[PDB]
């Protein structure tokens, strides 16, 4: 009820609190002990008629010369759905937690997909050499520039987006993040835990969406080439490891602009602050499984389609005429592979993977491989 | 006790108007008193200007052309020094100490009050220059028929050295006298009083470039601010002899678009100098 | 990445106002080109407000209409204009590129038919080629000494314009009758301006994929010589509604055969959850044809509708089946060709649009390669 | 330091006494030259009230209004009269001048449009460079056998007036269809006035930088010869709407190219954190062009509007394009050379002149410097 523990010998059984099991009673249930040690952190960090009602209830209970269980948790529920109540308001009403929501779905889960098209057209050359010391900041100022390229402007939530290179302890993007300073009421729900498994959606979004716009700037490359033979076997396996990815990166809005839109539902529906915590941690946990990054297999066969067509796109870019000098005799390596991984994929898919496949096979292509 | 303790300052002693008083006379923020005491002062130069006849004389001349002030507020500008000089440099040290009496005391500490005079002697000596300046460019005009190439070659020197100092200035004008007035402005409206006025000052010895921080900063400054000297002692018989003081001009100015560059990646308030001392060049 | 339209012919100038009007009041944007109080990003068709257009009888129409603060017949003829006043419009063009951040693309409305457009706008796509050869050019064309016009135009937009969409008035005049009941061009032309303006639908508010015009046409383009699309509006409510209209051709403005992919675009506030539940269903009825050469499929993407002005529906559509308008329309040039300096071009025109339908006609096959 | 006012000509004389209404409108000073009940430093302008102008037929007319208590056609003919009242005029400038504490410069409001005060202001300028030898002298003439007077003044205000602000009818009328819709004289000088009132608001008011004529016009102005300003004035909202609107064509005062210096006055109470932020995305857009040799930036002061009378601007440039308005002066006259005691004057003239469009084109390469 006020938020601190009157004990100087390790006696209570609540020792950033924690809980005790070892030292817990036995016949008081862990599920309970799970009710109390909420509440009371809910004070500790808060720092009308709710406060004499719950004494004389608490005092009643020393005058019963029987300790029943099923009277103890019928006192402490309440008290649990009280806090909980004025605590989704403040969470909710006063604190816009859904306009919060909105911008991280922007810029952690790419919901502003144009500003990172530009944002790569510009910091390309200063990240794909290895990163040091200095190209830290000298990203910074291109993402500020990129928000303000395309006509957004708030000096609102800009400075709240501060880039980091993890350095000295490879390429840029294999160590590049995207740190939020969370306010003051939302620490409670954002802990750097779990904008650390934000981070990890982040940095395998991000690289799916960097292949598909080079590839698509090879697609643009052929068709500016518009007047040799073999000159046709580009676009016979440009096309066909376009669809790979185009598809990989379709399923995306069918996972992310869904599971979202259950999450910003469940808020709207329940005012209890508890369903929020696992309703939000159950959100995210549908992302690290659906988005196949989990799963070892399907995130260890895609990852070797990536770099695989940074070859391709590459080597059809280094050169201005045709793949003369051993460049054809370099392009018929990578088919020999992709085309295998192809069919692979293939069989890893004979929960969710009909979702995937249906777009795959809809046109029965896949049945003949 | 503490919110009728506040409303007494105001209310009554006038508090918000010593601040926005201060500024008027410290930080030269009026015109038209500045530029009649540096004016006034700039026009001797030893024994003469050091005795309290002449420089505790020139205030009392200088209030009158203020056309601000001449109030209870306008008292109490002691104009002293703090040093005998003995005998082209850039240096004239002199201070200038506000006075206050028992019940405001207490609150401006007689260390702030010290600072300024740091930040004012850096702000006077700013004067020097668009004075110095402006008298060879007033000194050129009375020479003109005489048009040749070693004319208006020479002229263009100028517009090209007081173009880097009408941006330093117009960077000091927006850093030490609008932005960082803007706070402590906005913000007031008794512990809080100190913290918040040790707060105000100590952000505009920050982005004055007098932190020992960023001094290097400073130190190149001088070796600007002693050619434009020089340059005013030759005021064609020695046009050569200013030819090479221009040349090593834009050899310290294109030296120090590289040092303050090199200081970014280790401070926004100097991210705007590099946009003000560099556009469309580099 | 902003794209600049340019507009010729009357039917062009005409049907570019229509979609001007049409997409100013889908944002607050006044007549008078001011922003009105009443997230949508209108940079894509917008200058710092400024439409990026290039106007070229009937501009003293459009200056007389309350949107005035908004800014002979034969092939022959067209042409030689043209290299009259090469330098003359250039320098309006290029003005329009140099301004731009980075210029992206090329909007261009022309009619085939239209005399001005056979002559005009068949000789900006060999220029534009030559200067800027970077730079993909769009064509939102419109099939009507009527076939020589037509024809002798197709030799250019298999060659120099990249991609195309085709609207044929036939249709358009068909379906006028049948679910609109006018009988003129005032009233067609309410529909083609739906149709170019649902087709940009993506760019103009912020998405997770298809934020250029490289984002849509690069998966329905395999290759260099099948660029020919074909467009299709539904209303005139849940997922599997609309897709189940769109596959019927009595709403697709045309007149073995198979697709080779499709976009679908949908503007309303549908549950994203079903969506993949209305693809199994349509692979089990397998109410479309494909090709078994290469892999393909079939897309579909979302967005917002505009909230100052429900579910809407348009696809993007890649069929063989357009061939035989070619083949309608250079079948009546062979007979005007026995019936009536060096009559040569015209025989060189016909030859190589030979290759287009035969590229077409070879491409339903299981051997289109080589 | 004191300034004091000259008007010549009909049209010096009527812009001069509206800028005497708005300029008496901004401080508490009745058209009674009263102060009413009702900081703004009035001393530089008005002497103890009483302004220190000078009038040179419609100035009958001028007394018959309520302000009353507030005191040929050819180029030699007007430069004839100032001779013949060389010293019956003078005194009154002698008797103002000493009569003042310290004068700092001389405006001039004149016209060069063919009036007798066009000669009558080549002849005071001559005389005001003979006698005051350390008072700058600034001019805000205006723009129209008329190419005959306006090329002649041109000679004199080239080498005798250390600066000047020039005003063409022809971009003003253009404003005056635009956005006040007239289809007078009366009429389009409201908007003139404006632009003379708030050009001297870093005067009126003390600020820290700035403070004196030649505060403003020492950076501009690189040499003697390079010596013509342009204006702006966007009120017709933060920081970025003031200088974005002002960099238009649309709103300047004037009918390769680049700037040399410009400086912008802000009168509003706007919050001043956010002005090193428009200054950042107007270099990233890169909307204006500077010169290539040596460091030139763009600079900014902030001031108070009058309490008694929103967010006004000034622009004030240094633009070469200027040049191309005297080739259309010079042009006409060659075609009067050829069509139409010594006729000598009119030689150096056009010679002098030609000199200076040499050298404003000449300022606009990588070497002008020797
Ligand atoms: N869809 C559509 N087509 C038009 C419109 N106006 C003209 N056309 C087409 O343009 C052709 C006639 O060309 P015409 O305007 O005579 O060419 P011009 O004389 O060069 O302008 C017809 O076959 C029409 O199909 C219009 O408003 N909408
Ligand atoms: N901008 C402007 N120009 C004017 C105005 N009134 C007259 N003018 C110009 O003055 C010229 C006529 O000069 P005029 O009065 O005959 O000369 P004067 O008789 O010697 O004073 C015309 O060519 C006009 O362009 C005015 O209100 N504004």
């Amino acid at each position: 009820l006020h938020g601190l523990l009157l004990d100087q010998h390790e006696e209570f059984f609540i020792k950033q609190f924690s809980l005790r099991v070892e030292i817990l009673p036995s016949y008081i249930p862990v599920r309970v002990a799970e009710k109390i040690l909420f509440v009371g952190e809910s004070v500790q960090m808060f720092e009308k008629n709710q406060e004499d009602t719950f004494a004389a209830e608490l005092h009643r209970l020393k005058q019963q010369p029987l300790f029943s269980l099923v009277d103890f948790e019928q006192v402490v529920d309440r008290i649990r759905s009280t806090v909980a109540e004025h605590l989704w308001k403040l969470m909710v009403e006063e604190s816009d937690l859904l306009g919060q929501l909105k911008i991280i779905k922007d810029f952690y889960l790419l919901g502003r997909g144009e500003l990172f098209q530009a944002f790569i057209d510009t910091a390309q050359h200063m990240l794909k050499t290895p990163p040091t010391a200095v190209t830290e900041h000298d990203v910074n100022v291109a993402f500020q520039q990129s928000a303000h390229k395309v006509l957004l402007d708030d000096d609102n939530l800009l400075p709240l987006l501060h880039l980091t290179i993890e350095y000295h302890g490879a390429s840029g993007w294999a160590a590049l993040g995207l740190s939020y300073k969370v306010q003051w009421p939302l620490h409670i729900l954002f802990t750097p835990a779990v904008l650390e498994k934000y981070n990890v959606v982040f940095k395998y979004l991000l690289s799916v969406r960097r292949v598909q716009a080079e590839l698509q700037h090879c697609w643009a490359l052929q068709m500016q080439r518009k007047h040799q033979t073999d000159a046709i076997k580009w676009r016979l396996r440009n096309h066909m490891a376009f669809l790979v990815d185009n598809l990989q990166y379709y399923l995306q809005v069918d996972v992310l602009e869904s599971q979202f839109s259950q999450l910003l539902h469940q808020i709207n529906s329940t005012r209890d602050f508890e369903s929020i915590r696992l309703a939000h941690d159950h959100f995210l946990s549908n992302l690290l499984a659906q988005s196949f990054i989990l799963l070892k297999p399907v995130f260890h066969c895609l990852n070797e389609i990536l770099d695989l067509c940074h070859s391709f796109c590459s080597l059809v870019s280094q050169n201005l005429g045709p793949l003369d000098e051993r460049g054809a005799a370099q392009l018929s390596i990578l088919v020999k592979g992709f085309s295998r991984q192809s069919s692979l994929l293939f069989k890893i898919l004979s929960n969710s993977d009909l979702a995937q496949l249906l777009l795959r096979l809809d046109y029965n292509k896949y049945y003949t491989q | 006790v503490n919110k009728a303790a506040v409303d007494y300052f105001f209310v009554e002693l006038h508090l918000e108007a010593h601040y926005e008083a201060l500024r008027h006379f410290l930080l030269m923020e009026d015109g038209e008193f500045a530029q009649s005491l540096s004016d006034l002062l700039f026009e001797k130069l030893p024994g003469e200007l050091l005795n309290p006849l002449v420089l505790n004389s020139v205030l009392s001349k200088a209030l009158q052309c203020s056309l601000h002030g001449d109030t209870p507020h306008a008292s109490n500008l002691s104009l002293a020094l703090k040093y005998l000089p003995e005998v082209p440099d850039v240096l004239s040290c002199l201070e200038l100490r506000y006075k206050v009496d028992w019940p405001l005391n207490i609150v401006i500490t007689e260390g702030c009050v010290s600072k300024y005079s740091g930040v004012f002697s850096f702000l006077l000596q700013l004067k020097l220059m668009m004075w110095a300046l402006k008298d060879v460019c007033f000194h050129l005009k009375r020479t003109a028929m005489a048009g040749s190439v070693q004319f208006r070659q020479l002229q263009l020197f100028k517009h090209e050295m007081q173009h880097f100092v009408k941006v330093i200035q117009g960077y000091i004008a927006n850093q030490i006298l609008h932005v960082t007035w803007c706070e402590f402005r906005a913000r007031l409206a008794l512990e809080e009083i100190q913290r918040a006025h040790a707060e105000y000052l100590h952000k505009a010895v920050f982005r004055g470039l007098l932190t020992e921080k960023a001094a290097p900063v400073m130190n190149v400054i001088h070796s600007i601010f002693s050619l434009v000297l020089k340059f005013r002692s030759q005021l064609h018989p020695n046009f050569a002899l200013m030819q090479q003081s221009y040349n090593t001009f834009k050899y310290y100015s294109h030296f120090l678009f590289k040092v303050v560059t090199k200081l970014v990646n280790r401070q926004p308030h100097l991210e705007d100098f590099l946009l003000r001392i560099n556009f469309n060049n580099y | 990445r902003e794209i600049i339209t340019l507009q010729l012919g009357q039917c062009g100038n005409q049907i570019g106002f229509e979609f001007w009007k049409q997409l100013c009041a889908e944002h607050g944007i006044s007549p008078e080109a001011i922003v009105e109080e009443f997230t949508d990003r209108k940079d894509v068709f917008f200058y710092q407000y400024i439409p990026r257009a290039v106007l070229l009888r009937v501009i003293h129409s459009i200056l007389n209409s309350p949107y005035a603060k908004l800014y002979g017949n034969n092939w022959a003829s067209g042409f030689s204009q043209g290299e009259k006043i090469h330098e003359d419009i250039f320098d309006i063009i290029d003005r329009e590129a140099d301004g731009s951040d980075s210029l992206e693309g090329f909007v261009l409305c022309h009619s085939i038919a239209g005399g001005t457009g056979s002559g005009l706008g068949s000789y900006l796509l060999e220029r534009l080629n030559d200067r800027y050869p970077k730079k993909l050019v769009q064509t939102y064309s419109v099939f009507p000494v009527q076939p020589y016009n037509s024809l002798l135009t197709l030799k250019r937009l298999t060659q120099n314009a990249d991609c195309l969409v085709v609207l044929d008035n036939t249709a358009l005049n068909r379906i006028a009758t049948d679910r609109l009941h006018i009988q003129s061009f005032s009233q067609i032309n309410q529909l083609v301006s739906t149709i170019m303006s649902a087709s940009t639908t993506t760019l103009r508010y912020p998405g997770y994929m298809n934020n250029d015009l490289i984002g849509l046409i690069a998966s329905l383009i395999p290759t260099p010589r099948l660029h020919f699309l074909m467009t299709g509006y539904t209303p005139l409510t849940t997922v599997l509604d609309v897709m189940r209209r769109l596959l019927q051709p009595k709403n697709v403005m045309v007149s073995n055969h198979c697709y080779i992919a499709i976009l679908n675009i949908i503007q309303g506030e549908v549950d994203p959850t079903q969506v993949h539940k209305s693809l199994q269903r349509i692979r089990e009825r397998k109410l479309a044809n494909f090709i078994p050469w290469g892999p393909a499929s079939i897309q579909v993407a979302l967005s917002r509708k505009s909230p100052y002005l429900r579910v809407s529906g348009l696809m993007m559509a890649n069929h063989t089946s357009i061939s035989s308008l070619f083949e309608r329309t250079c079948r009546q040039y062979d007979k005007l060709r026995k019936r009536e300096d060096n009559f040569d071009e015209m025989d060189t025109s016909r030859e190589i649009v030979q290759q287009l339908i035969d590229e077409y006609h070879a491409a339903t096959r299981p051997d289109y390669i080589s």
